[PDB]
């Protein structure tokens, strides 16, 4: 009875991710067919889910969205996408979703919380962020006196 | 007080040397380590989905440097350079000047992580609470000079990392 | 269109390529046991698709982590020229990144990029295992943009 | 003929995968790649010098018994003959002489590595 | 004709790459990995992913190496490991064989030459010491495997491998020379080089042995060739001992039978693979000399008086 | 966490009740959550009779 | 879940199906229907020529029964 | 090469395959530790022992600790030293999970390996629970830990401890009785008793060839003398005794974890002296006397008095210890670090006599050397 217990939840499975498309979708995509309680969607379109019943370090997990500042990752993807107020949450540093209770927001935090941009045209570049410090005696501007 | 370890003369009994001898001729206590393995394969694997899934952490994590600033935004730094005299790499190189108000903070603040050894005596040698150890583990980069930050990207990252940190030292800060 | 089959072509190559990478099993210190830690069961080092090889004949990326000295640094430069085209290197951690807690030491040179080309440089010390896997994978996007066939069709 | 045809296809398809392995996958050889790999050094100088063995004695024995193996081969044909009776007196006498130099090597040393 | 060559040859490649992913997952499995699950669905596709990238791999040409003894023995592995595939018993043999062993004994034989050349022809200690280990394990083997082969077929009644369906018959070969499996087996272990008895690769003690200058494309085959062997010689112990059933009108029957048969029994191989610790080959040629040749003497001496005893001498057509 | 049937199997081929308690973790755990802590004061925080002189 | 080591063998078990009931097939397409005829020994071997004979058309495999005697 | 436990150059004159010399050119990780060490203040010191050997994170500087503040005369809050030791013991464990892995490692088998690195996380995950990082805690400190543990760390220890019992016994299923691994390892490199204390060898490498030291119970520090347990004692100063040391001395350690966490005492977890210990975060944003000594005390470095100690504990592989010789002034001026893997790895060519090169890669593994450690 069990046998065909575990096959109806592997039939549950495919039903319960988008039927057909959204199963093989997050098989060749997200590598992982498991089902969890919707427990929050940011502004990038990052889907997350919540199982508290599988054991720790799987509860809690991340379905990557499919567009980010115009850096199509539907197929590749990083561990940088997830915003400041959830990336503590997804790395269990604390048993709260930001849904729950936000951070405190304040004027200066970004917006657009940003990804690695090694290689991208948006790379920092380190340069000297101090002044000129001997500068030269400007000649004279004048013609032979 | 000790314990032998070993030493344990065998029975030279006929049952318990027929026991030694089928373990030889039979292969016995080889094939318990091949049974119990066959036992541990049906364990389903710890692994988990990077980077869908990602693991375990705590409040106190030490990862890249980011400088925060206060609630109106003017930034915490004050330049007392204890940062700079602890830091037991000299990751950090500071310069100071008072420019025109109250926002005399740093000429120059540049933390040098490929030098740096992320021990974090930053964080705590600071009297403002001004330098961190931000959570994000996942800086990574292509180029050297991308793995040095400048002052104004430690204040990019502390305005990039904002929310974590402050509920981070809020979760903190009576333990240190 | 022969831009098209050429990027066909690409796309086969690359994919073969990141998705069957194979680190050296070099190590030297507090980073190699770190490097260690992801291949155990918690990370799966071979879940992402990629075995340990030992020799240069054999492996596709180097993967150097510990400290770079003086007296490491020839066996280092010959065991990497030693593995064919094409090949790949990580730097693992501060020490190796350049100088490290080591930068002033006598005995250490400051920076495995003075010694061998770098693809990417991971940081931490030790990193994270977390960080670097996701070093592994910052490669694999490297590996996945290229265009060596492309840019000899237009070459 | 058909053993051969297999045999010329069987080393025929295992050229063509090293034909095409070593000119389709580029080419790029500066000497330091093309030397010989001693764990990350340079060797001493040699790979020639003499590996001399450590159990030359085992060596020889194994020709005279896998040499006198040959000779029991035949068995199983042997067992369908019409004089069953000198037979086994004569396939055991080989068994017992195998059996007899395996244990005169045993007890003079012998099997156990040469120092 | 030629139709039935490639069927033959084309399916052990593919089965042979997909050796390689069950290699790198069911060892995980068994070892709390999830195994290769990135490339595809359930890495199914990391097969070709290999097989692509070591052959776009650059070939290595070592300088001290001997071009042409470098070249011949990669072909020699591969060609032999596939051509072992053309005489076994399976329901319609390719080549039926009246020296069905003794065409599956010689090559054998001439298979680890090719691991004997490659040490050598790379020109270094770390394949020279790997290729005189490769002389020390088919000692050893060698020595005993013709004694456990005659000793489990003389009750079959030729060398014939056709005839092993009929003569296993009603019940498991098996249940008739259980001690001369567990010869017959581990000896296997010894001859496909695998994690006990894998001296000749050697990962620990002398980083590949007669792989370290081998690269790209070379190893493709080599890889290939030692991979074929192993699933060779187990569909071999297959038959010789765990031979099922055929009906001659539905001869697929066999096929459903066999190919578990030979599987489960890989899984075996996969399975010693993670358990065991690495016998040093002193051990080997010491192990297989002291117990396991005055032992295997005793059965052969046995298992041909037996057909005498009982007056069961097996008829050779 | 998985069926009895191979349960049983696991338990018997390692001989062992792994079932107890198993290498993964679960909600035996302390959460991550803890409530502020009140960390002591130590010996010589004495308000008065502390003088550095004596220790 | 050990469920997903079975996908590999799925494969792996059908790609070892090919070669079986092939070699079986392609010789029973060679030899009309009826399986291939193995000649160990003289008398077989000296059979297939004397069906090849027979047959009128060179083949072994096809067999002239009571109806070729008149 | 992978058998080379990391870096390091070992040059077999051999015939055949019987090691004849195994000259075992060392240095090749090379750092100047001792020489930085000059340069820097002890508090800036603290990380470097943490990276002398990649076994022990925290037993490390518990050395290092124990020689500064036993020099400043000071010591250290009774709790401290109770997450002290048990940190030790914890960490204890981490080095022998690997010490007899990897040593699997080089022999054969990889299973094992894999086994206990995932229990190995869990200590990792504590260590950076209570910690900074996972690996380099720079935690013990002199005169007492950094900061306290997490509400809620001694419960995830007593369940992982409670765990662990029954995963020494899977690797034990696994190798012990294992006859391929006996086989490879009993009377594979043995030392007699003059030659073991004569060759400078400390720890396992002692207490496998029956000698009779524990530097636990001769010598006890911190508060190690309440605890009670034993020290496994070999009986033929073979690779299988050390190893079966090596697996009773995780037992034995587990049960140091079960007597450390039921007996933790309460109180601070750093000197109260606020001259060599940094004052708490609260006090120094409100009190002077606080704020004053933290400017100082991370801009100078607490002031050691002049003198020389050579204070030693039980490291997980031998008698690791420092000898610390300070001027006077904030910075130390001398810190010669003792390496038992530098006797270990000097016996070297004293065990490997007689056996095959497959047996070197057995003994270079039962020593455990590590080669920021044997090197320096
Ligand atoms: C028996 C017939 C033996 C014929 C013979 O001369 O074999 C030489 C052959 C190669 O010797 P080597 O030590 O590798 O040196 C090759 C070069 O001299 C040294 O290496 P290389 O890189 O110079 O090799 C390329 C070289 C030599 O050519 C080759 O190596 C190509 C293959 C051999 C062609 C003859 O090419 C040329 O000289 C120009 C060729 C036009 O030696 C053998 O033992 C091979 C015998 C193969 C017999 C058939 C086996 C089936
Ligand atoms: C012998 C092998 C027989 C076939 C496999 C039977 C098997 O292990 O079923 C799982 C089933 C339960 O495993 P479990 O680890 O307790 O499952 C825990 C959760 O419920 C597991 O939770 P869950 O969410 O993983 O449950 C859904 C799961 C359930 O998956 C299954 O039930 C596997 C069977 C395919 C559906 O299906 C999936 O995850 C979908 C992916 C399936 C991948 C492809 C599997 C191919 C299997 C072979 C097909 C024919 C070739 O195994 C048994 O009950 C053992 C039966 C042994 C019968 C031997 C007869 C001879
Ligand atoms: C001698 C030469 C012979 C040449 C023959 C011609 C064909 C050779 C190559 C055939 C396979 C090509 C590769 C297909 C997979 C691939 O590259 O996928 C890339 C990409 C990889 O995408 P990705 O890069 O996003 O994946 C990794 C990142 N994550 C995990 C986050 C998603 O995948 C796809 O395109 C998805 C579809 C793949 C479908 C593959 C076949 C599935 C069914 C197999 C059945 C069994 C077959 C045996
Ligand atoms: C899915 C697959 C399911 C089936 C798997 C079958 C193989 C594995 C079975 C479980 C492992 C074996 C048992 C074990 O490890 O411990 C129990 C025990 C452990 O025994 P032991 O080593 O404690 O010694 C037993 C003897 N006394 C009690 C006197 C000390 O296994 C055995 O006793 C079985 C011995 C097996 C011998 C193997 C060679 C002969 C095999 C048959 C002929 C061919
Ligand atoms: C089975 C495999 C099926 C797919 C094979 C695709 C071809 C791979 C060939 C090996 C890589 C080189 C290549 O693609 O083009 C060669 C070309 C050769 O011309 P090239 O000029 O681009 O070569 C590189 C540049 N130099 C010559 C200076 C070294 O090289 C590249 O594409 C690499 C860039
Ligand atoms: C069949 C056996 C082939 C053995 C040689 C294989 C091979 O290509 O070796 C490389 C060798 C050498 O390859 P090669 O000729 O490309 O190497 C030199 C290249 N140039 C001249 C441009 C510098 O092949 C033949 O000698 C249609
Ligand atoms: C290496 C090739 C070895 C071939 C071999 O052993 O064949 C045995 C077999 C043994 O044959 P046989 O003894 O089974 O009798 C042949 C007739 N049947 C099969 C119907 C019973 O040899 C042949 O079949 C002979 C044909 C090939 C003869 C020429 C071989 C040249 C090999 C050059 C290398
Ligand atoms: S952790 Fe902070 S104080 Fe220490 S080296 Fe890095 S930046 Fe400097
Ligand atoms: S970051 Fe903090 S410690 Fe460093 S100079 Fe600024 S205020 Fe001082
Ligand atoms: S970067 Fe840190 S962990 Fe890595 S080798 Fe250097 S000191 Fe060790």
């Amino acid at each position: 009875m069990e046998l065909v217990q575990v096959l109806r939840r592997g039939l549950q499975q495919v039903s319960g991710h988008g039927g057909l498309r959204g199963y093989l979708r997050v098989l060749f995509r997200a590598n992982d067919v498991r089902v969890g309680t919707l427990v929050g969607e940011d502004k990038y379109g990052n889907k997350y889910y919540e199982d508290n019943k599988q054991f720790f370090g799987r509860h809690r997990w991340v379905i990557y969205t499919t567009e980010m500042n115009g850096r199509d990752t539907f197929w590749d993807v990083d561990g940088s996408m997830v915003p400041p107020e959830w990336h503590r949450w997804l790395h269990c540093m604390t048993d709260d979703p930001p849904t729950t209770k936000p951070p405190t927001a304040r004027k200066y935090i970004w917006t657009n919380h940003k990804f690695n941009v090694s290689g991208t045209p948006q790379q920092y570049v380190p340069y000297s962020t101090t002044r000129k410090k001997i500068q030269e005696w400007v000649p004279p501007s004048t013609p032979y006196k | 007080t000790y314990k032998f370890v070993n030493m344990r003369e065998p029975s030279m009994d006929m049952k318990s040397v027929t026991d030694r001898a089928a373990q030889t001729l039979l292969w016995t206590e080889l094939v318990r380590g091949l049974g119990m393995t066959l036992s541990y394969l049906f364990r389903e694997p710890a692994t988990i989905n990077y980077p869908f899934e990602k693991g375990p952490l705590s409040p106190r994590f030490r990862g890249e440097h980011a400088l925060r600033r206060y609630p109106s935004g003017e930034e915490r730094c004050i330049a007392c350079k204890l940062c700079e005299a602890v830091c037991p790499a000299q990751a950090i190189t500071i310069e100071a000047e008072p420019r025109a108000d109250g926002s005399r903070r740093t000429t120059r603040y540049d933390i040098d992580m490929t030098k740096c050894i992320y021990c974090g005596f930053c964080q705590e040698a600071c009297p403002v609470d001004a330098i961190v150890e931000g959570p994000n583990f996942e800086f990574s980069t292509e180029t050297h000079e991308e793995l040095l930050y400048n002052k104004e990207k430690l204040l990019n990252n502390g305005d990039k990392w904002e929310a974590e940190i402050a509920a981070n030292i809020q979760a903190d800060y009576l333990y240190r | 269109r022969g831009e098209y089959v050429v990027a066909k072509l690409d796309d086969l190559v690359n994919w073969a390529r990141r998705s069957s990478l194979w680190p050296m099993t070099f190590g030297l210190a507090c980073c190699a046991v770190e490097m260690m830690h992801m291949a155990a069961p918690r990370y799966d080092m071979d879940r992402f698709g990629v075995v340990f090889r030992a020799s240069p004949r054999q492996s596709d990326v180097m993967i150097v982590a510990g400290t770079l000295t003086n007296k490491m640094a020839p066996a280092l430069r010959k065991v990497y020229d030693q593995m064919p085209e094409p090949r790949y290197v990580v730097s693992m951690g501060s020490c190796a990144n350049g100088g490290g807690y080591y930068h002033y030491s006598y005995s250490v040179v400051r920076g495995c990029d003075r010694i061998v080309p770098v693809d990417i440089y991971v940081p931490g010390c030790p990193p994270t295992a977390e960080a670097l896997l996701y070093g592994i994978l910052q490669l694999q996007r490297k590996i996945k943009r290229e265009k060596r066939l492309r840019i000899w069709y237009r070459r | 003929m058909n053993i051969m045809l297999t045999l010329l296809t069987n080393v025929t398809l295992a050229s063509l995968l090293v034909l095409i392995a070593f000119w389709l996958p580029q080419l790029n050889a500066y000497s330091e790649k093309t030397s010989p790999y001693e764990c990350g050094f340079d060797p001493m100088g040699s790979a020639r010098l003499p590996f001399s063995m450590k159990f030359f004695l085992v060596a020889i024995t194994f020709l005279l018994f896998d040499l006198e193996i040959a000779l029991l081969l035949p068995l199983p044909w042997a067992s369908q003959t019409n004089n069953l009776k000198t037979m086994l007196t004569m396939a055991l006498f080989l068994l017992i002489l195998l059996a007899a130099s395996l244990a005169y090597e045993w007890t003079q040393k012998g099997l156990e590595w040469a120092e | 004709f030629m139709i039935n060559i490639l069927s033959l040859i084309i399916p052990i490649l593919l089965a042979v790459a997909f050796l390689t992913l069950v290699e790198r997952k069911v060892l995980g499995y068994m070892q709390l990995r999830k195994g290769p699950n990135v490339v595809g669905p359930y890495g199914l596709l990391q097969p070709i992913a290999d097989a692509l990238k070591l052959v776009t791999k650059e070939p290595l040409r070592p300088g001290t190496s001997s071009i042409s003894m470098f070249i011949i023995a990669p072909i020699l592995g591969l060609s032999l490991a596939l051509t072992m595939w053309v005489p076994l018993p399976m329901p319609y043999p390719l080549i039926n064989m009246n020296l069905g062993v003794l065409f599956m004994l010689a090559m054998s034989s001439l298979a680890v030459y090719s691991i004997l050349w490659s040490g050598w022809a790379s020109n270094s200690k770390y394949a020279l010491i790997g290729a005189l280990r490769a002389v020390a394990q088919t000692i050893s083997y060698e020595v005993t495997l013709a004694i456990i082969l005659l000793s489990v077929l003389l009750m079959n009644g030729s060398y014939t491998l056709s005839t092993l369906i009929t003569t296993q018959e009603h019940i498991w070969m098996i249940f008739t020379s259980w001690p001369l499996a567990m010869m017959w087996f581990i000896s296997t272990l010894a001859e496909t080089n695998r994690a006990p008895f894998d001296l000749t690769e050697g990962e620990s003690e002398l980083v590949s042995g007669f792989n370290v200058e081998y690269a790209a494309g070379p190893f493709a085959m080599f890889f290939m060739a030692e991979y074929a062997n192993i699933i060779m010689m187990n569909a071999f112990t297959a038959i010789l001992f765990l031979g099922a059933s055929h009906d001659p009108h539905t001869p697929e029957l066999y096929t459903i039978n066999f190919v578990l048969k030979t599987l489960a029994l890989t899984i075996t191989f996969l399975w010693i693979r993670a358990s065991y610790p690495r016998f040093r080959y002193d051990q080997l040629m010491h192990l297989l000399w002291k117990s396991f040749l005055p032992l295997t003497l005793a059965l052969c001496m046995w298992h041909i008086s037996l057909p005498i005893m009982t007056a069961s001498i097996p008829p050779q057509s | 966490s998985a069926t009895r049937v191979i349960q049983l199997l696991r338990n018997w081929a390692s001989g062992r009740d792994l079932q107890a308690k198993l290498q993964l973790r679960y909600q035996e755990i302390s959460k991550r959550t803890q409530p502020p802590p009140k960390l002591p004061v130590g010996p010589s925080h004495k308000l008065s009779n502390n003088y550095y002189c004596t220790r | 879940m050990w469920f997903e080591i079975l996908p590999g063998i799925a494969v792996m078990a059908a790609c070892l199906f090919i070669p079986g009931m092939a070699t079986a097939h392609i010789h029973k397409f060679t030899n009309g229907g009826k399986e291939k005829r193995v000649a160990h020994f003289s008398y077989q071997w000296n059979l297939m020529e004397r069906d090849r004979c027979i047959s009128g058309v060179n083949r072994y495999h096809v067999t002239k029964g009571l109806e070729n005697i008149d | 090469h992978p058998a080379a436990h990391g870096v390091l150059r070992l040059v077999m004159e051999l015939s055949g395959e019987m090691v004849r010399k195994c000259d075992p050119h060392i240095g090749l990780l090379h750092r100047g530790t001792e020489k930085l060490i000059e340069y820097k203040t002890y508090l800036q010191a603290l990380p470097y022992f943490d990276r002398l050997d990649y076994v022990s994170m925290m037993c490390n500087e518990q050395a290092y600790s124990l020689a500064v503040e036993k020099l400043l005369n000071i010591q250290p809050p009774p709790r401290a030293q109770w997450i002290r030791v048990l940190f030790g013991e914890i960490t204890r464990l981490l080095n022998h999970i690997m010490a007899v892995t990897t040593h699997a490692l080089d022999i054969g088998a990889m299973t094992p390996f894999f086994w206990m690195f995932e229990e190995r996380e869990k200590m990792f995950e504590f260590y950076e629970r209570v910690s900074g990082a996972r690996m380099h805690a720079a935690y013990i400190r002199p005169g007492g830990v950094h900061q306290d543990l997490p509400l809620g760390l001694l419960d995830d220890i007593y369940e992982f401890s409670k765990n662990f019992s029954f995963r020494i016994d899977e690797l034990e299923e696994m190798l012990t009785n294992n006859r391929i691994w006996r086989n490879r390892t009993v009377d594979i490199g043995v030392v007699t008793a003059e030659d073991a204390l004569n060759y400078g060898f400390s720890g396992v490498m002692l207490r496998g060839s029956g000698i009779q030291w524990d530097l636990r119970k001769t010598q006890p520090y911190d508060v190690y003398d309440q605890v009670e347990f034993d020290v496994p004692i070999g009986s033929r100063g073979d690779c299988y005794d050390r190893y079966l040391c090596r697996v009773e001395e995780m037992r034995q350690s587990l049960r140091i974890i079960s007597q450390c966490l039921n007996k933790m005492p309460p109180g601070e977890i750093k000197v109260d002296d606020a001259k060599v210990s940094p004052p708490k975060r609260a006090e120094m944003k409100t009190s002077m006397e606080s704020l004053i000594h933290h400017f100082k005390l991370y801009t100078e470095g607490y002031q050691v008095p002049p003198g020389a100690t050579y204070t030693a504990i039980e490291a997980p592989k031998g008698e690791f210890g420092v000898y610390l010789v300070s001027d006077g002034s904030s910075r130390p001026y001398r810190c010669k670090i003792k390496a038992p893997g530098f006797a270990h790895l000097a016996g070297l060519d004293k065990m490997s006599k007689g056996h095959m090169l497959a047996d070197v890669v057995a003994i270079i593994g039962t020593q455990d050397i590590v080669f920021g450690e044997v090197d320096r």
